[PDB]
């Protein structure tokens, strides 16, 4: 992963918890067998990209050492005989194959979704695609060391079936951090930027109210511009409170 | 379809500017204003060998001294004609004297504008305005013979002669060097006919035209079909000996 | 619009009412033979094992 | 020596002799990297060459002279003048404007500081008037016309048609004081989601080679090119942008005064009564482009032979409004 | 039985391939006694050119089935199938309403799976009135 | 321009003015060339202009242009860009040909504004024929030919049949023929009364006139 | 709302609502009136196949306005009933105020003035 | 787009300007010109009379209201005639009742009241056209430019027609000359035919058809027309 | 706006009778039968009960 | 970084004067010719790009249009314009798998922005926003400045005068004004442009000048 599950702390809720749902069952598949239980099946990355939603989604396969593989959903729509029914079997195999391994499947409403009412315009394309993922999870076949994990804009839009257990077990939220949140994931952030004794974390944090990792770091990179101004090689308060309030004021 | 409200870039709706079409559609009046008189021509049109002359109107009496053309709907113009007479009326009642070919003119086109659910003191309420223009001659005391050109848009110009028709080009350009102060009634009425019976394709006669003047003699005179055949038949020598 | 008739059917079904009444219709018809014609027609646009 | 694929079937010899081009997509042959200095030769085989396409291989023996890589009609100060020309008078003016008075001083547009219009784009209606008008404006000057059919720059071989674009600007460059007509530019295509839809390479590649002659060395001042198109909204970015078309003009329709007059240069072919008149004719027909003028003209004879005569009296001329205008139904 | 519910340009550019064809047999070959049927209970989409002489010569329009039609339908397909005497088939076919010819070789065959599963090579007439009762509700759907 | 529908009216006027003329009629199907494949509708073109200038007198007679026969508005956003290059190879063709008395050209088509202005062409096409459901008089000649094929009976009149018809095609009054004499066959004779045509008739009538609306109110 | 844009012209000058009021008429029955000249004749045409009805209870083609009136129509019923009622009212006024058995023509004005009404102005079709 | 801020009179923009608003201003512009200067004793108004028609007789442009006040158009002449029928009505209600004679900014004000409710329902319109209304009162000597869009500003110079700039970068200069010129009509006179001759470049000015109207404590309200504008060219 | 949320079918068809009124024919026949008969000694209505 | 405003103010000059003056290889990609009605390209389109755009570095990829592709919907109607949602998200991914470079520059332009998102605000991705807001009258005098440069002048242009008369015009409006005022000047006589000139473009017509002497007689 291009970051450690660790060094994106402030996320710590959803870090929490997608790590006892993903990394267990794939470096230890021994102890849902000996239960008799099933090893976890989907997880389903939800909210705006970018809410450190891609982070939460790198960050897990790093620790894992697992390969992380995206896939565009739209490539998936080839207008030919069964290449369709190809490209999905061929990245399961894939993953059994080259074990264990992440199947990172972005937008789940170009190969699936709900349509405009589940009718034939042209939304059979997309009807071949779902049939072909809810067909191999119900099925004989199954997730072990291939997971699947799926990422829409907001959950609703899925297919009910989707929905079920057996397809998706495990349904992640991301909401917007707390003040405690922000602070985590400020400090780690100004950390690894060189920084005056003067720079205050403080004074930052509560001027930041429903701030995402991203908006941490424009806050970082905007002191940077009124930092290269001032004419130094690293960041001080000056360039920070103008950063940290052009950020605010941009955005609710 | 199209609001009420919905203007082209020029201030104009697309409603009024679409009446305006429907009028050049219609038949050739032609109106010359002398200070001998003021004569008119229209083609009266027999829509079939068994329409009977004279139950089409497209010259009218708005007072007997008064007259009007009209060129688009005959059905769309008998709301101005309407309006015109109940105009010349009152205005006699109250004042015992004739109405001004102006002011005539105006109180029609007033209401001719209108259209929508709009007021602001006046009161509109139609669909649409009207699909007919009408020249409007008359005489009053002060300016003696006048002649104006009406539109339906709310918009009046005062004239000296006036062509309107499909046969509006080859009739306005004739006009202006036919034109002169002042000209015998006799001669003016001979070419009249004359400028019709070139911007007309087929043969003019009488069962097709109806002439009309307005006189200080004896005020409005509608010239009849009888009296104006003799005059075609004298066309046809006089147009053949130019040739 | 209306019109007046000697028999006539509105609703559903009234082509095939309609058909069956211009046939059987007389003019010496009493109302007990009205009401038997009527209980055929009836009958014949209603598919039943039995009408109520 | 037309040869656009060069087998030689198993010549065999080695470092090298096989020499051999082919330009086909099954079996690419490079003989890149620079130079192989030879008096004559690649390989043997009736088919020394280098394709339409060249891998290198700086041309031996004539390859790329092929019979037709020209069949466009040329008009060097053009017959018409006046034509279906007449009630255009705001199109007229423009070209006047563009065209004309470049031309006519050259020295008085340099001079100010402005370039007149490098390219020009005209829609409406298409050859009802169009392409005379434009004919007219050239023959004023005395400037060649040339004019180019869209459709045949459409040839089913490789470069076939990057062959035939380039001979074209080269004449132009040669006879210039010259008006370069396209009729079409959607035949040799613009903007489309067809290039996924796995045909239309033929149709990319003369499209790219005519944007690069154009804006790349050809001078516009007074070598004028007119573009002409049928949907105006299908243009490829690269062709809309200024710099290659600046004038946009609009096809306007022959006017009252206008059918009166071509109905009289039409007639004199006709053997028809001199004594009726044009604009009769004229206040029955509503707004007609030039093509309908003409239709009127041929029917008014079709009626006269009907009606039994061998004149054609006024009343012929009206009949034949009646059924062209109706019968048209646009 | 072989429903696609017409087209308005994939089947019939297909009809108008087949139309140059019969066009071409009536001329200089000349040839009848070589047919095509279609069938089809929609024409609201569907090119009516088919159904000029030449192509289509002869429009028959298919009976609806009745009470009295129903009854023989069942009388022959039963014929087969063993029987609990006292049985009346008049009876089963008054209770369908609607019915066509499908519908009837499926009240035999869903009779005969209650029997079945009853472990009974006879059937009483009872099985078959609920039989056709469930034949009903499939007519309904959708 | 022949209108209306074939069989009847488009296909009938074509084949018999051909035979008139002892010309080739050459018939094609606009459609088929529609092809699914970018560039290959041009080629098709190029090959029926090529045989008319090589195989004259001819009438072509093109069917239903109205797939390749579009010209839209767009190529972008579901513009498919074959079907105009072929409706331009074709249009580009015709204005190129031109004759006095070689090829007379047929076309067959119910739409007129998916057509260019310029494969109009005023002035090549100035004829408008059309297709009507015939008059009295002619329904009578259209009868009288077909009842002298016919074995019948001498109850059957021409002027009986025509007071109940309404204006109808050609081609119902061949179908009502066939209906006929399948009912007298049926019966065993050969004998066609006025009471088999006049049902058949009937039965046609009504299976081609599924829409109605009531005109007299 | 429904005071405006029910009549209006297009820009080629027909107006949508008569357009589509004359072909209600090559629709329905066939009236012709041909005149002497010192009688007039008015021929119907009432045109039913179904043959289920009586003339005394199928409306008349020819109605009284007066005794020395008459009006017939073509078109649709509904409509025609709206314009007879108006013509009996303008009958009875005119013999009221004027004091003169009717003249037919002024009874013509009365139910033309009424069909250019609902044309011109909206609140009615 | 279009169909959002046209015909819709109700809709706003975050600038502020409909559709309606700008072609209203581009209408003014489609009458003929008239130019309008002032001291502060007298107020002129000349306007060119041009025919639109070969045939056509000239006609008064410039109508005079009230002894007092009148006005001159530009722009659409229906829009023109109703605005002018409301101010005679006005200019009489307030003599009979409040003796009030009034000046150009009461007037205006209701003005701008009456077009704002025809610019809240459908089935009303905003209008097509500008009027420079002079009067003389006990404030001296005023002009005003009225504008559709409800912009009133009383100034001592403007015009209001086609080709307005020829005029206005005229009447700006010539400014400071003529407002300190009191008592003397026929230098402010003069100077009115000059700046509509910038604003003319390639349209006729007619030695008989210009009319210029002038109101002044020692001018009642009077329109020369024919001869009387002779001395001024 | 709300000036062209108007249906606007309570105009004519071409086809001689309004959008709505046809429209409104076909409830009809979708709903219940009622049947006249006029006889010579009386007048007999049917009516079958919708449900 | 992210551009929006009206174009034709001079956006896309800007793009190109940035790439000129920094040394980076100027790559437009209209965002309508990535738009395929055909399964999955436009998406390749996209990756294309960027990798080139990596051995050619340093690079600006300059996509004009991005209201064509930012069309990605909220719904579950996603399905059928899934084209357009794929290569909007695709640039954003791949944008953001780096952070420490700069040695590909992304600009986009926007008719005006629409949407917005934590996405479309981070840094390597789309952090820096900066509008193009209409410019002004002295800015308009500057602009015009600049055209009549390359003009022949007598000297009598008065630039003031015209700027404060131009109504939120943009950099290309005032250039064509340019070239229409030297025509004028052809007409004139002159061969070189005096104010009048300029004075006279603006009284032809651009929605708020006009000449007519309609409406008044």
């Amino acid at each position: 992963g291009e970051i450690t599950f660790d060094g994106i702390g402030g996320l710590t809720e959803q870090i929490r918890e997608l790590r006892e749902v993903i990394e267990l069952p794939l470096k230890n598949p021994e102890i849902f067998q000996r239960v008799g239980i099933k090893p976890p099946k989907g997880v389903l990355l939800y909210g705006p990209p970018g809410t450190g939603k891609t982070l939460l989604a790198k960050a897990v396969a790093a620790t894992i050492g697992a390969n992380f593989i995206f896939s565009p959903a739209s490539g998936i729509v080839d207008k030919y005989i069964g290449e369709s029914a190809r490209i999905i079997r061929e990245m399961f195999a894939y993953a059994k194959e080259h074990e264990p391994c992440i199947i990172f499947m972005d937008e789940v409403d170009a190969i699936g979704g709900r349509r405009f009412s589940e009718g034939t315009s042209a939304d059979r394309e997309i009807q071949r695609t779902l049939m072909e993922l809810l067909t191999q999870m119900d099925g004989f076949d199954n997730l072990g060391q291939t997971k699947i994990i799926m990422a829409t804009n907001r959950p609703d839009t899925l297919d009910p079936a989707l929905l079920r257990p057996g397809r998706l077990d495990r349904k992640v939220e991301i909401p917007l951090p707390n003040e405690a949140g922000r602070l985590e994931i400020f400090k780690i952030h100004t950390a690894k930027v060189k920084k005056t004794g003067e720079f205050d974390f403080e004074a930052a944090v509560k001027m930041s109210d429903g701030f995402n990792g991203a908006d941490i770091r424009n806050c970082a990179t905007e002191a940077g511009f009124f930092a290269i101004r001032d004419d130094r090689d690293h960041i001080n308060p000056d360039d920070l409170m103008k950063a940290v309030r052009k950020v605010a004021e941009v955005k609710k | 379809d199209r609001g009420v409200s919905t203007f082209s870039p020029e201030g104009r709706l697309f409603q009024v500017e679409y009446s305006l079409e429907a009028i050049k559609l219609g038949s050739t009046a032609i109106g010359i204003a002398t200070k001998e008189g003021v004569v008119l021509g229209v083609e009266k049109r027999a829509t079939s060998p068994l329409l009977e002359s004279d139950s089409i109107e497209k010259i009218v009496e708005i007072d007997r001294h008064i007259g009007c053309a009209m060129s688009g709907l005959t059905a769309d113009a008998r709301s101005m004609i309407e309006h015109a007479r109940t105009a010349a009326v009152t205005h006699n009642l109250y004042y015992d004297e004739d109405i001004n070919v102006e002011s005539l003119t105006q109180s029609v086109c007033d209401l001719a504008l209108r259209f929508g659910e709009g007021a602001s003191g006046e009161e509109r309420l139609m669909s649409r305005p009207f699909g007919v223009a009408l020249l409007i001659a008359g005489h009053d005391a002060d300016d003696g013979y006048q002649l104006f050109h009406a539109e339906p848009s709310g918009t009046f110009y005062r004239y000296n002669a006036k062509a309107i028709g499909s046969g509006s080009e080859g009739a306005q350009a004739e006009l202006l060097n036919e034109w002169h102060s002042s000209l015998t009634l006799k001669e003016a009425e001979l070419l009249v006919l004359k400028i019709l019976k070139q911007v007309m394709e087929e043969k003019l006669d009488e069962n097709n035209a109806q002439l009309s003047c307005i006189t200080k003699q004896d005020g409005f005179k509608i010239y009849d079909n009888e009296k104006t055949a003799e005059l075609i038949k004298e066309l046809k020598e006089k147009e053949a000996a130019e040739s | 619009n209306y019109t007046g008739w000697k028999a006539i059917s509105v609703g559903a079904n009234t082509s095939a009412a309609q058909t069956l009444l211009q046939m059987d219709y007389k003019d010496d018809m009493k109302v007990d033979d009205a009401i038997e014609l009527a209980l055929k027609t009836l009958s014949k646009t209603t598919d039943s094992s039995a009408l109520t | 020596h037309p040869l656009q694929v060069a087998r030689c079937t198993k010549i065999i010899k080695g470092e090298d002799a096989k020499y051999v081009i082919n330009l086909k997509q099954i079996a690419k042959f490079v003989v890149g990297l620079g130079e192989r200095v030879s008096p004559t030769d690649i390989e043997e085989g009736m088919r020394v060459g280098v394709d339409r396409s060249k891998y290198n291989i700086e041309l031996p023996l004539p390859p790329r002279i092929d019979p037709s890589v020209t069949m466009m009609t040329v008009e060097e100060k053009p017959d018409v003048t006046y034509s279906d020309v007449g009630g255009c008078k705001d199109q007229i003016e423009k070209l006047r404007e563009v065209v004309e008075l470049p031309l006519l001083s050259p020295e008085r547009f340099a001079t100010l500081g402005i370039d007149p219009p490098k390219g020009i784009l005209l829609y409406g209606p298409p050859g009802t008037g169009k392409t005379l008008c434009a004919r007219a404006v050239a023959n004023r000057t005395d400037a060649t016309f040339i004019r180019v059919i869209g459709s045949e720059l459409v040839q089913k071989y490789v470069g076939e048609g990057a062959r035939m674009v380039r001979e074209l600007f080269e004449m132009a460059r040669t006879k210039k004081a010259c008006i370069i007509f396209f009729d079409e530019i959607d035949a040799v295509g613009g903007a489309r989601f067809d290039d996924g839809a796995g045909g239309d390479n033929e149709v990319q590649r003369t499209m790219l080679e005519l944007i690069t002659q154009l804006d790349g060395f050809d001078p516009r001042g007074n070598i004028k090119v007119m573009f002409a198109t049928n949907r105006p909204n299908t243009l490829d970015p690269a062709l809309l942008r200024p710099g290659r078309i600046d004038r946009k003009v609009e096809f306007s329709l022959p006017d009252l005064e206008g059918r009166a007059n071509i109905f009289r240069i039409h007639s004199k072919s006709m053997s028809v009564e001199r004594g009726i008149r044009w604009e009769l004719i004229s206040r029955l027909c509503p707004n007609s482009t030039g093509a309908e003028l003409r239709s009127v003209c041929t029917e008014a004879g079709m009626f006269a032979i009907r009606a039994r005569r061998k004149v054609a009296t006024e009343k012929d001329f009206l009949k034949a409004v009646d059924k062209v205008i109706s019968g048209y139904k646009k | 039985s072989t429903r696609v519910e017409g087209s308005g340009g994939g089947d019939s550019e297909v009809q108008r391939t087949m139309l140059e064809l019969l066009n071409q047999l009536d001329g200089f070959e000349t040839s009848k006694n070589i047919k095509i049927i279609m069938a089809t209970n929609r024409l609201d989409i569907l090119d009516p050119a088919l159904l000029r002489p030449g192509r289509i010569d002869r429009k028959i329009e298919f009976p609806p089935p009745s009470v009295a039609a129903r009854a023989e339908i069942l009388r022959i397909h039963s014929r087969k199938m063993n029987l609990t005497r006292g049985i009346n088939l008049r009876k089963v076919a008054e209770k369908m309403n609607g019915c066509s010819g499908a519908d009837v070789k499926g009240v035999c065959t869903e009779a005969g799976m209650y029997a079945l599963r009853e472990r009974r090579i006879h059937v009483t007439q009872e099985d078959f009135e609920l039989a056709v009762g469930k034949v009903m509700n499939k007519n309904q759907e959708t | 321009i022949l209108y209306g529908a074939p069989g009847t009216g488009k296909t009938l006027l074509a084949k018999a003015v051909a035979n008139q003329t002892s010309a080739t009629f050459l018939r094609i199907v606009g459609s088929e060339l529609i092809q699914k494949y970018l560039g290959d509708g041009p080629r098709l073109c190029r090959q029926i202009f090529k045989v008319a200038g090589e195989n004259a007198p001819s009438i072509v007679f093109i069917d239903e242009i109205d797939a390749i026969g579009t010209k839209r508005y767009d190529s972008n956003s579901g513009g498919e860009r074959e079907i105009q290059r072929t409706m331009l190879e074709l249009l580009n063709q015709l204005d190129g040909f031109d004759d006095r008395g070689d090829v007379k050209v047929i076309m067959a088509t119910n739409k007129i504004e998916t057509l260019d202005p310029a494969l109009i062409r005023p002035g090549r096409i100035d004829r408008k024929i059309l297709f009507e459901n015939p008059d009295l008089s002619t329904k009578k000649k259209i009868l009288g030919i077909h009842t002298s094929k016919m074995n019948l009976s001498e109850d059957v009149n021409l002027e009986t049949l025509v007071t109940t018809k309404d204006d109808l095609s050609g081609a119902d009054i061949q179908a009502m023929c066939t209906e006929a004499g399948l009912l007298a066959l049926r019966e065993r004779r050969m004998q066609v009364t006025a009471e088999d045509f006049k049902q058949a008739k009937e039965r046609v009538m009504k299976n081609k006139v599924e829409e109605n609306l009531e005109g007299l109110y | 709302g429904y005071d405006r844009a029910l009549s209006i012209f297009s820009p080629d000058g027909h107006i949508f609502q008569v357009e589509y009021a004359l072909e209600a008429v090559k629709r329905g029955t066939c009236a012709v009136g041909v005149k002497g000249k010192n009688c007039v004749v008015l021929g119907c045409e009432r045109r039913s196949t179904l043959k289920l009805q009586d003339t005394r209870i199928t409306p008349s083609k020819v109605s009284k306005i007066d005794s020395h009136v008459v009006l017939s129509f073509s078109g649709l019923n509904a409509d025609s009933r709206i314009l007879i009622e108006k013509a009996r009212v303008e009958a009875q006024s005119h013999r009221l105020t004027l004091e003169d058995p009717v003249t037919v023509e002024y009874l013509t004005r009365y139910v033309a003035g009424v069909q250019q009404r609902y044309t011109q102005s909206g609140g009615v079709r | 787009f279009r169909n959002n801020y046209d015909g819709d009179t109700v809709t706003f923009s975050p600038t502020g300007r409909l559709f309606q608003v700008e072609y209203a201003l581009e209408a003014i512009k489609q009458g003929s010109v008239t130019v309008g200067l002032r001291s502060n004793t007298h107020a002129v108004l000349v306007a060119l009379k041009r025919n639109a028609d070969e045939l056509s007789s000239y006609q008064k442009k410039i109508i005079k209201c009230d002894e007092h006040m009148g006005l001159s158009l530009a722009g659409l002449a229906p829009d023109a005639r109703v605005l002018s029928n409301y101010l005679r009505q006005q200019c009489n209600y307030s003599s009979l009742v409040f003796n009030r004679k009034l000046a150009v900014e009461r007037a205006g004000h209701l003005l701008c009241d009456k077009a704002q409710k025809n610019t809240q329902s459908y089935g009303g319109r905003p209008y097509g056209v500008g009027l420079l209304i002079i009067g003389y009162d006990k404030s001296g000597a005023h002009l005003l430019e009225f504008q559709p869009s409800g912009n009133v500003t009383e100034l001592y110079g403007t015009a209001i027609g086609a080709r307005s700039q020829g005029a206005k970068t005229y009447l700006e200069r010539t400014l400071d000359t003529f407002i300190k010129i009191d008592g003397n009509p026929d230098e402010l006179i003069k100077a009115g035919v000059e700046a509509i001759s910038q604003s003319l470049r390639d349209e006729s000015l007619t030695v008989d058809n210009l009319s210029i109207a002038i109101v002044g404590k020692d001018t009642p309200f009077t329109i020369y027309d024919g001869e009387a504008v002779a001395k001024y060219i | 706006g709300s000036r062209r949320y108007d249906s606007r079918t309570t105009i004519f068809s071409p086809e001689g009778r309004l959008y709505q009124v046809e429209y409104a024919l076909e409830s009809i026949s979708h709903a219940g039968t009622a049947i006249g008969i006029m006889a010579s000694d009386g007048i007999v209505l049917a009516a079958e009960r919708k449900v | 970084a992210l551009m929006y405003g009206p174009p034709g103010t001079g956006k896309t000059l800007l793009a190109r004067a940035c790439a000129a003056q920094t040394n980076a290889t100027f790559l437009k990609l209209a965002a309508p010719q990535l738009v395929q009605m055909y399964i999955g390209e436009g998406a390749k389109l996209v990756r294309d790009a960027f990798a080139l755009a990596k051995e050619k570095a340093p690079t600006i990829i300059f996509i004009d249009e991005l209201d064509a592709i930012g069309t990605k919907r909220f719904d579950s109607e996603k399905s059928g314009d899934r084209e357009v949602q794929r290569t909007m998200l695709e640039l954003l991914n791949q944008l953001d798998g780096f952070s420490s470079d700069d040695r590909v520059k992304v600009l986009a332009a926007t008719n005006r922005v629409d949407v917005l998102d934590p996405a479309l605000l981070r840094s390597g991705r789309l952090d820096r926003k900066i509008e193009f807001p209409l410019p002004s009258e002295d800015s308009r005098a500057q602009i015009l400045q600049i055209h009549s440069r390359k003009m022949t002048t007598d000297d009598d242009i008065n630039w003031q005068e015209l700027a404060r008369s131009t109504d939120e015009f943009n950099g290309a409006q005032l250039k064509a004004v340019t070239v229409e005022a030297g025509m004028i000047a052809l007409r004139n006589g002159q061969s070189s442009v005096k104010h009048e000139d300029f004075v006279e473009g603006i009284s032809e017509v651009q929605a708020r000048k006009s000449k007519s002497v309609s409406f008044y007689a």
